[PDB]
């Protein structure tokens, strides 16, 4: 019900937005 | 009738309580994945 | 283990909004799922599901996947609206079936039939008639509406077999609102 | 060569200038300990 909709279904950005800073983490070049 | 509505008044509460808790966790979730969002 | 993927065709017509099972009867076929296939995952984590809709000529709301949150969270939103298609709601299921990865998977339909059919006579030819040469395999639930037993749809499962065949079968869980034990336990699958 | 103008404290990130071309953020490379590089000594900055 409510909570299937949001245990993993939506809530998926710890999964997303987890990917997503890896990125812009992993784009955090050493030189500046 | 023998119980003075004392036992079904406690299970009404611990009832109550099921949709309060129900009720909790709707409004923790709507902000909480409105934030994740 | 499992030599089969899984697709389903989750009603959406006009007349599923009813009280015939439960609460407004498609908040049931909601029910079987997160058990409607939970059950068919219950499997070896490698077995694969699917969606459909059958109102308005049907859209697909999911694409073969062994994950359940997507067909969930569509499940959430399917607003009954439109009259049933079946037919050309089949076979879609169908060409979708064979897109399907993993050729050592076997096809599965689900007919979740509730609301009255259109669907002529002679249906078969298309219905069923190709399903042996492709090996496929169709499951027929009645929500209700069994109109004079619907023997139209019967006839299905009917041509299905012809020596052995029906899937685990064409069951029509009575009209008792009852429950999904029906489509729980019933389905040895 | 180049100087170093900060050294972050807790954060390995060091700021250095490198004396006519600009300055710069630097990361400090495995084969030398913190510890044994302070603020305002010369580092042997690499190119590339």
């Amino acid at each position: 019900s409510e909570v299937l909709r949001v245990t993993h279904e939506l809530q998926a950005m710890k999964d997303k937005i987890k990917e997503n800073s890896e990125k812009i983490k992993v784009n955090k070049t050493l030189p500046y | 009738m023998a119980d003075p509505r004392d036992k079904a008044l406690q299970d009404y509460r611990k009832k109550l309580l099921e949709h309060k808790e129900i009720d909790g966790r709707l409004k923790e979730l709507r902000e909480q994945l409105k934030e994740l969002t | 283990m499992v030599l089969e993927s899984t697709m389903v065709c989750v009603d959406n017509s006009e007349y599923m909004r009813n009280g015939d099972f439960l609460p407004t009867r498609l908040q049931a076929q909601q029910d079987a799922v997160n058990i409607v296939c939970h059950s068919k995952t219950r499997s070896n984590p490698e077995n694969n599901v699917g969606l459909i809709t059958l109102a308005n000529d049907c859209e697909v709301l999911t694409t073969l996947t062994p994950d359940t949150g997507r067909i969930l969270s569509k499940l959430h939103t399917v607003q009954p609206k439109g009259k049933i298609t079946f037919c050309t709601g089949i076979r879609v299921a169908h060409l979708a079936l064979k897109h399907r990865q993993g050729k050592n998977h076997k096809m599965r339909i689900i007919a979740f039939v509730g609301s009255p059919v259109e669907d002529n006579e002679k249906d078969l030819v298309k219905l069923a008639k190709r399903l042996k040469k492709e090996k496929v395999n169709v499951d027929i639930i009645n929500f209700g509406e069994e109109e004079v037993n619907t023997e139209k749809l019967t006839a299905f499962v009917n041509t299905l077999n012809g020596k052995d065949g029906t899937g685990s079968h064409l069951v029509t869980v009575p009209p008792g609102p009852s429950l999904a034990d029906a489509l729980i336990s019933s389905p040895i699958l | 060569c180049t100087k170093i103008i900060n050294a972050d404290s807790e954060d390995p990130k060091y700021i250095i200038n490198v004396k006519q071309f600009a300055k710069f953020v630097v990361d400090l490379s495995d084969q030398v300990a913190p510890t044994d590089i302070e603020e305002g000594m010369r580092v042997g900055v690499d190119r590339n």
